RNA sequence: UAAAUAUAGUUUAACCAAAACAUCAGAUUGUGAAUCUGACAACAGAGGCUUACGACCCCUUAUUUACCG
């Protein structure tokens, strides 16, 4: 490809430019048709380097500081075994999770409204969302719904996962939430909805759209809503934050966590805990 | 009722045989703390004032253990109840292929000697103790209370030695409660779960919390106190003999 | 403790359950005696006191429990314990080939419906008034005590229907009490042996001193009042959960 | 199928073991008598052709069982089933208040190390060497069958060590196949129940006939055949693991 | 309408420049796994400029405050 034709002196010219990059990265490059956006993301693939290696140069300076240490410097009940130990019953607690718990609807319709930079940050949500799911006490039982399985998103969740895909104990569909629960059960989770979620309904059917809309397109999650005739609910933030920064809608792992608090019988005060305090100034 | 009675807890000096000796003395019985001399049972014996005192003996030893009982009679003049608390644990996998380790012998021999051995070294002789007792309005002579564990049922990776050990336990306790009931001696045993003993707590605070909520219910350690809470039913009750009773909160232990 | 506990026994107008309730008022806490309307109930509730009540109710019967709920939750307000001791028996060979006598299924299934559908009618009625209770500082909403006798584990001739209704309470035990842990209510079973209930004292003298000579030790039939000593230990025991506790003198049933 | 399997029975010189080798052997199977040296399995090994070897070793002795399964490696080349048969036994009772007598220490010991300790032993060093084979089209590497006893559950009078040691064999029998199960090595017990063993010879014949008696179906003593036929039954079924299978004839022991 | 602001896991720091705490996959861990090997690192967004930068300038959405001779 002939795009070297920036890069070769977008270096010498003085910005920050990674010196790695392969025909891969290469491809994302040109699709960035601005000066801006290239400069944006060149400034993104740089620093991933800037980290790297000073995260790299961390962990083997760290190798000699143990290593010296290591080598210079019983009654037992239980084998030292508590990883694999606690991964088993995570996975007990999921798979009854899988046949009585409640259900969460994570909606995937969302990834014709998503850039790159944004659906590769909403797996990252993701994992960390279904993760505090398995760690606690009740998990819900979530479901991926509007999941297409060829669709950009899909691959994304497969190679992050890799071969633990295939074994998560959640139910991802190509199929929509109205067709697998009835219509009256579902709430659509939405901050631009006009009715406040006032308390946790265990009979009830939450809908979280995994939409992470870095350029803010309001009025998504709502048009979806209503376009079927589903009800909706927002969160009280007003209610019970003094609020002064930032925007309203909360990452996927704020809104799980949330909810996991509120269904364990917490009160709003500890729910809320989880939204940012840079964003409020204390519960009231 | 346990006023007035005199009990002999093997292992009494700390974990369950300090708590079940600091209940029966609490409740009016005097109690025996038979254990190590290096443990601090001599400390537990003042703390518990003058109607429990310290007997040094390890229970692998048959002039040890006699030493002890003699000591009881002195003191208190005979013995009614017996606990079978001692015991010490190993943790090691019977073959592990890829690191080509194999369990030690002298590992399952040292487990077997304090758990099995030492428990029916101890019941053999108080046993004798308890044969120069009048018989109460019941006709009983004396209670003897084993502690197996939960590893007897669904042992662990890694217990084998352990499991083999309390397993005999629960093994003996009917054939030993038909031999002693000519005499009037009721044999117990009781199987702890996950408790707050000394073992528990000194592991790390993470997986600590992890044990707790491994539990259905309650989601914590079991107390020591509520051991010493089903040893007392245990010998109040008449009719409890030759039963293994789990006290452990439901819980199946997952290898 | 259990003073101020309300505790609903069905079967409580005679033989064990009669006996928890005496042992539970006397202790200060309230009984409800859940039993047939003929099995003269009124009259054991009168002689109790104030702080027993009598819920005519057949266990069979989803409507009689939950009249029978309502009233125990109008007179004392909450349920804390559920001791399950209604129970009938029948005793009769599966078949005979001199005689050429087939068991009945009416008979198989008149016993399954009392001891097993009933225990259970009452275990997820009953569930929802403990879930309606708030947490103590334990967490414990609950205790519920169901009765098995040791048919369920080494039944003798004839006792088909009887093992097969008490095998499946013990079967069921482990799994209800992991259904309630999240909820907080705990579910255990007792296993009692040969007890001085009205049954085996209606029997001749023939077979009712023989069996009581069975017994390695007491050689006696179970005193009924020993199965509410256990029954009252399991509520005082937090750590008691999903667990069959044989009470029965150490005694195999032999063929 | 057990064709081409190579077993090494553990006491296989006489009763169960010799049983389980003369039927292995007539399947088409390899046989490694592993008995003490006057046992008289050298007659046994050549009775039963080329297909079976002696190899005299203690089952307590680590150097013993390690040079008997190396004759096993280089005779047959790899070790394929292990069965532990050898036991002894003793008839010593807790304690004799009419006669003041005590069970003396040496003869628990004594029955623990060869019945427990010695099957234990056996089991680790075979587990390095079924840890070499490769696995088969089923993932498995060999099958280890454990010998307990009824004993374990329902032990007479007199019987404290042997039930001792039996319950321990069954208590680690899981953890064993725990231990075992990434390796691939399947770990069984079977507990017979009045054999028509040397054992069951040496009480007397008086005694001997009225158990024949006792036993349910098929009422009479059982014959190691059948104790070999079950061996054969879970060596050819890939999903019996960690599971005691009592083969007794529905006898519950009697005190 | 205007001014302040806007961290997509969370805080801190900021012309320091990257942390600390977390997250995902693999691990049969001999009790420092208190680790190792990988995955992800975008300070609202879209554009302009500038040798450059997080600076500067329009624009979009949003948040908090105020808002008529
Ligand atoms: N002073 C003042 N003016 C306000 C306030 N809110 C709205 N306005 C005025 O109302 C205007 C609304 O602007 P727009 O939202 O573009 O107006 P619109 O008529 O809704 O047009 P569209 O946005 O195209 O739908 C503002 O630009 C102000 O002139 C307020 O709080 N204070
Ligand atoms: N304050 C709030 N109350 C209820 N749900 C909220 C919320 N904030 C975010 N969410 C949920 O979190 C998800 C991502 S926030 C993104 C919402 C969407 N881009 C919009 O503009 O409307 C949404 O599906 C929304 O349902």
């Amino acid at each position: 490809a002939a795009t070297r034709e920036f890069i070769e002196m977008w270096r010498l010219l003085g910005r920050e430019v990674p010196e790695h990059i392969t025909e891969e990265e290469l491809k994302t490059l040109m699709e960035c048709v601005s000066n801006t956006a290239k400069k944006k993301y060149l400034k993104y693939l740089y620093t991933k380097e800037k980290v790297k290696k000073a995260r790299q140069i961390k962990k083997e300076m760290k190798a000699a500081a143990r290593e010296e240490a290591k080598n210079i410097k019983k009654n037992f009940l239980f084998l030292r075994l508590w990883d694999r130990n606690m991964d088993i019953a995570m996975g007990w607690k999921g798979a009854q999770a899988m046949q009585f718990g409640q259900p969460l609807v994570f909606d995937m319709a969302y990834e014709n409204y998503m850039k790159r930079k944004e659906l590769q940050n909403t797996v990252s949500q993701l994992l960390e969302s279904e993760g505090w799911n398995r760690r606690n006490v009740d998990p819900f039982h979530i479901y991926f719904c509007n999941l297409k399985i060829d669709g950009a998103l899909h691959r994304e969740l497969v190679k992050r996962y890799q071969e633990k895909w295939d074994k998560l104990l959640l139910t991802s569909t190509e199929k929509s939430h109205v067709d697998l629960f009835p219509k009256d059960s579902i709430i659509y989770l939405t901050a631009d909805s006009p009715n406040v979620m006032t308390t946790f309904r265990h009979d009830k059917v939450y809908v979280i759209g995994s939409f992470v809309d870095k350029s803010m397109q309001p009025g998504t999650s709502l048009a979806k809503a209503k376009r079927l005739n589903l009800a909706t609910e927002c969160l009280p933030l007003d209610k019970y934050l003094q609020w002064e920064i930032g925007n309203k809608n909360l990452t996927l792992d704020q809104m799980i966590r949330i909810l996991l608090c509120l269904k364990n019988n917490g009160n709003w005060q500890e729910a809320l805990q989880f939204v940012p305090k840079r964003k409020h100034t204390g519960f009231l | 009722s346990v006023k007035g009675l005199v009990a002999v807890i093997t292992g009494g000096a700390s974990g369950l045989g300090l708590a079940t000796a600091e209940r029966l003395v609490g409740q009016g019985a005097s109690a025996v703390l038979l254990d190590l001399p290096n443990s601090g049972g001599e400390a537990q014996a003042k703390k518990l004032g003058n109607n429990c005192v310290f007997a040094p003996a390890d229970v692998t030893s048959e002039k040890d253990v006699q030493t002890a009982l003699a000591l009881a009679k002195g003191k208190f003049g005979r013995v009614d109840v017996a606990v079978n608390c001692a015991g010490i644990a190993v943790a090691s996998k019977t073959y592990n292929l890829k690191k080509g380790q194999t369990h030690t012998l002298e590992d399952f021999q040292r487990v077997l000697d304090v758990n099995l051995m030492g428990t029916f070294n101890v019941i053999r002789l108080v046993a004798g103790e308890m044969g120069q007792n009048e018989p109460d309005q019941g006709g009983q002579r004396g209670v003897i209370i084993n502690t197996a564990s939960v590893a007897a049922f669904e042992g662990q990776v890694g217990q084998a030695a352990y499991s083999a050990s309390k397993g005999g336990i629960v093994g003996m306790t009917l054939p030993i409660a038909r031999d002693l009931a000519p005499i009037g001696i009721r044999v117990m045993t009781i199987a702890p779960g996950l408790f707050g003993t000394p073992l528990l707590t000194s592991l790390p605070e993470k997986v600590c919390n992890f044990l707790a909520s491994q539990v259905p219910f309650p989601s914590r350690l079991g107390d020591p106190a509520e051991y010493a809470h089903l040893v007392q039913a245990i010998i109040e009750n008449p009719f409890l003999n030759g039963e293994v009773i789990r006290l452990d909160g439901a819980i199946r232990m997952q290898p």
